[PDB]
């Protein structure tokens, strides 16, 4: 709730919107709007990393009490992170959910939006910080330390039969005067079975970043159509239930339509140009039905391709055979779908949905929205987001990271669109440059298993694959690629790694972790899994991202680290 | 070139539009070597019996005259537009944030810069209030809004923000202890088309 706490929000603030994300911008531009509405000046921020965050707060060494960060938080007992915080108001709203408890407790400078059907970690603080063994926060028999310290009367207090609290059992000795430590460790470790179940085996994401924010601003009587679209963007990023889960899809078909359909501000007069209120339809995650012909865009998506195996010829043969049953002309299969004639381009999906039921594909259609600004053309559900990811354009000017962020947030207006087509173009060329490596690497047989996983390494830098989003995308097209056709049915289920050269950064051999096949809810080990070898030998590793599934190494200090990381 | 160079003289300001690196005191030295190069001839025939008063000189008076006309009034423009541009950007800010350089002062423009600033100061004193409220006219157009926060910018140079801060680093990410009276000068001389 903040139908009460929002009424705190008038004084000065800082609105930080942590490292690059589509949840980020969609969730934050609305609040920029909200906050120049009630006549507040504030601060939006680019985040380059947790160090970027810490210097940022360092540069804002004031007493801005209404500090705000969003889509982060699980890093420390962040009073340890952020010492000078005294009673300063922070707000966490992150869906990176497996977060510390010291950030949850200490009801001082934090917002426990603790609301979940998992009441599983209640004494998770009641024994690690509250108990201790072989400790110094205590007294001694001598008269020089005759003062009572922060006596928790627990293992946090002494273990020499000095514990006024801890009134479950005997006092002097259970079997010995220090069986205190024995039972302390019993509970400690027997329930580190569940502490190590947290944060040291697996990570995930939770819920939205900004649909809660839509309901917040909905209670103040705003029917901002565009805010529905921006939140739609925020979700349709990791609506990708194979990437990171939505789940609620068939429940949000009630939720969001109920937000928007039932309140019909015009039921009879809406046949107008500007922003004719949003609609909903059941369509695909075929990449880019609209502005391209079929036959290139039927070819660069993984799911349409992997099930029909087109990077070899034979897939094209069966492809043509299904265009045959579809009876699309090849010319028409090479003019833009919109550039087609009428009747075919109307009936296209109408036929494809039902007579693809019978030929190896079942999971291409979705439920989404689309709308006009005017009479130019009818933009698409995600063709923003696949234009966005192409704006992470790590050029060597050193300004372009933050500048491309600022550009991106200045994109989803109804105004700036000469760039949006730019994003489309950039996206397409990268999208088929993805495919351009798979044939090279598959049929060169670069699929290094090397034991319990599959593994890739690469050799030099591409501007595609300088940054790691494209890298995860590489790994997540090859994987299906190889494991369709080179295997029996036994070994299709193992995880994957991939090197990522950075000729820019003096030689670091970046990596990204990614998971085996077809287990949507059973997600990453790699919330910590890499860190094993970090303990065993341990060499210059990083975990800088609030994204977990990533590292950054030296050019060449990986292989032995990998041999340790065999297990 | 025979009375044309001012086309070159304000060409000092050729790049200085609003992408200005800096400025200088061009186009005076050899050209005002003229004014004393010539009075000799212009007054060579001065009260002379060299012609005992006839028609002959009658251009030469005018030669002097037009020479001077061109000279003085070229010069009038040469300071006048400088007053104009500096006045514009000084309508974007007070003398809090002075000129880019304060080295393109052609010496008598001591008088001129200070004179213009303080003639206007006098008029200010009359204006605003009868005692005189130098009254905010062209910057800090926040309606009643926050007082003490810093913001994002677009890469200023000049480094003239003395106001109330230890160092606010008046550029992009001039982001420090910024109060309101700290940030009281610049709106469109090149910073915050974007917070």
């Amino acid at each position: 709730l903040r139908n009460d706490f929002y009424r705190q929000l008038v004084g000065k603030r800082i609105l930080i919107v942590v490292n690059y994300d589509i949840d980020a911008i969609c969730a934050s531009r609305i609040l920029q709007a909200l906050f120049k509405y009630d006549h507040m000046l504030y601060t939006v921020v680019p985040i380059m990393g947790v160090t970027g965050l810490k210097r940022a707060y360092g540069e804002h060494q004031g007493d801005v009490k209404y500090v705000v960060l969003v889509n982060c938080g699980g890093c420390v007992d962040i009073v340890e992170l952020l010492q000078p915080s005294d009673d300063v108001t922070f707000f966490i709203c992150d869906s990176h959910r497996p977060l510390d408890v010291c950030n949850i407790y200490s009801d001082r400078q934090v917002c426990i939006l603790g609301d979940a059907s998992l009441e599983e970690n209640i004494p998770a603080f009641e024994t690690i910080f509250y108990d201790s063994e072989g400790e110094d926060e205590d007294e001694d028999e001598s008269s020089d330390t005759e003062q009572q310290h922060d006596d928790s009367g627990a293992g946090e207090s002494d273990q020499e039969d000095q514990a006024p609290r801890s009134r479950k059992l005997s006092r002097l000795e259970r079997h010995e005067q220090r069986i205190l430590k024995q039972r302390a460790r019993r509970q400690w470790e027997s329930e580190r079975d569940r502490i190590m179940f947290e944060y040291t085996q697996f990570s995930y994401y939770g819920r939205s970043a900004a649909l809660m924010v839509f309901e917040l601003a909905w209670k103040l009587s705003k029917d901002n159509m565009d805010l529905l679209w921006w939140a739609i963007v925020g979700i349709t990023e990791q609506l990708l239930l194979g990437k990171i889960e939505s789940g609620a899809y068939t429940l949000e078909l009630e939720q969001i339509q109920s937000h928007v359909s039932r309140l019909t501000n015009k039921t009879n007069d809406q046949n107008t140009m500007s922003a004719s209120k949003i609609t909903f339809e059941n369509d695909l995650h075929l990449v880019l039905y609209r502005h391209w012909p079929v036959t290139e865009s039927m070819r660069y998506s993984r799911y349409s391709s992997c099930q029909l195996k087109l990077w070899t010829l034979r897939g094209e043969k069966r492809l043509h055979e299904l265009l045959l049953e579809m009876g699309l002309p090849l010319v028409h299969a090479r003019q833009t779908y919109g550039a087609m004639d009428l009747v075919l381009r109307k009936e296209f999906f109408s036929m494809v949905e039902r007579l693809a039921e019978k030929y190896d594909i079942a999971d291409i259609v979705y439920g989404t929205f689309t709308l006009s600004y005017g009479y130019r053309s009818r933009y698409a559900a995600a063709d923003y987001v696949y234009a966005l990811l192409a704006i992470m354009e790590s050029v060597k000017k050193h300004k372009t990271p933050e500048d491309c962020f600022l550009e991106a947030s200045d994109a989803l207006s109804r105004q700036h669109k000469q760039l949006l087509s730019a994003g489309i173009d950039q996206a397409k060329l990268l999208h088929a440059a993805v495919f351009r490596q798979v044939q090279s690497s598959l049929e060169a047989r670069q699929v290094h298993s090397a034991g319990s996983f599959f593994y890739y390494v690469l050799q030099e830098e591409h501007a595609f694959f300088s940054y790691p989003y494209a890298l995860g995308l590489l790994a997540r097209f090859l994987l299906r690629g190889h494991v369709a056709t080179s295997r029996a049915r036994q070994a299709s289920d193992l995880p994957l790694i991939a090197s990522c050269p950075l000729n820019a950064s003096e030689g670091m051999c970046l990596l990204v972790g990614i998971v085996p096949v077809r287990e949507d809810s059973p997600r990453n080990f790699f919330g910590k899994a890499f860190e094993q070898a970090a303990q065993k030998s341990g060499v210059a590793l990083l975990q800088d991202f609030f994204e977990p599934a990533v590292v950054q190494l030296r050019q060449s200090d990986l292989t032995r680290f990998l041999d340790s990381l065999t297990v | 070139m025979f009375g044309e160079k001012a086309f070159d003289l304000l060409k000092e300001l050729e790049r200085s539009s609003q992408t200005i690196p800096a400025f200088d005191d061009d186009g005076v030295r050899q050209v005002l070597e003229e004014i004393k190069a010539i009075f000799e001839e212009n007054v060579a025939q001065a009260s002379s019996y060299n012609a005992s008063g006839d028609r002959s000189l009658w251009p030469l008076l005018n030669f002097r005259h037009a020479a001077l006309q061109r000279n003085k009034r070229c010069l009038l423009a040469y300071l006048y537009e400088r007053c104009r541009r500096i006045k514009a950007l000084r309508w974007e800010f007070g003398p809090i944030i002075p000129g880019d350089i304060k080295q393109a002062l052609c010496e008598p423009e001591v008088t001129f810069f200070n004179n213009y600033s303080k003639s206007l100061a006098a008029y200010m004193c009359s204006a605003g209030y009868n005692q005189g409220l130098p009254i905010d006219l062209t910057n800090n157009l926040r309606p009643p809004k926050s007082l003490y926060i810093e913001v994002r910018c677009m890469e200023d140079y000049g480094k003239f923000e003395l106001d109330d801060g230890e160092v606010i680093h008046l550029k992009k990410n001039s982001q420090h202890y910024l109060p309101r009276a700290q940030v009281e000068s610049l709106v469109r001389q090149g910073i915050l088309h974007h917070i």
